[PDB]
């Protein structure tokens, strides 16, 4: 807000490159996705020590 | 003792080395990030289940007996003398390299 009330479609801007110096094309999209989502995920493995002192992974 | 005579009978002169070493009752210690080798001749840290500082994982452990003898007895033919040395048996329980916590080799050359 705070302007105005116009809506922001998204881009989908695309390169070549790992970088930024190369454009390829780029597109905004009607219709926002109403949702989005993004999952995170770490992959932990648990320790089998034979001392058992400890549990950890 | 110094040597009377050696030969390196086209030998790849590392071959040589560890076949001087299996006769002269050393081992090699090659150590890594250096040139650095430290010979020393065959003669603690005490990691435990209830230690807190080393982690274990496996351990692996043979046992074998087959090629283990009890007395290497050696001995070669003197020129000299001609009585076909006498026989230095060797005792087993010298240089033990496992010590737990709870038949007789023998050959004679001809030279």
């Amino acid at each position: 807000s705070l302007l105005e009330r116009g809506l922001s479609k998204l881009t989908l801007n695309a390169w070549k490159d790992r970088e930024g110096k190369i454009p390829a094309g780029s597109m905004s999209a009607m219709y926002n996705p109403e949702t989005i989502q993004l999952d995170y995920q770490t992959r932990f493995d648990t320790e089998d020590t034979i001392n058992t002192a400890s549990q950890s992974n | 003792s110094k040597h009377d005579q050696l030969l390196q009978f086209r030998l790849s002169d590392w071959q040589f080395i560890r076949s001087r070493l299996l006769s002269t009752n050393c081992w090699l210690l090659p150590d890594a990030a250096s040139d650095t080798v430290v010979i020393r001749p065959l003669s603690s840290r005490t990691l435990a289940r209830d230690s807190h500082d080393y982690t274990l994982y496996e351990i692996n452990l043979n046992f074998d007996n087959r090629f283990t003898p009890d007395s290497l007895s050696l001995q070669g033919w003197d020129i000299a003398a001609q009585r076909l040395t006498a026989a230095q048996k060797s005792p087993a329980g010298a240089f033990r390299p496992w010590k737990p916590a709870g038949q007789d080799y023998a050959l004679a050359f001809s030279m």
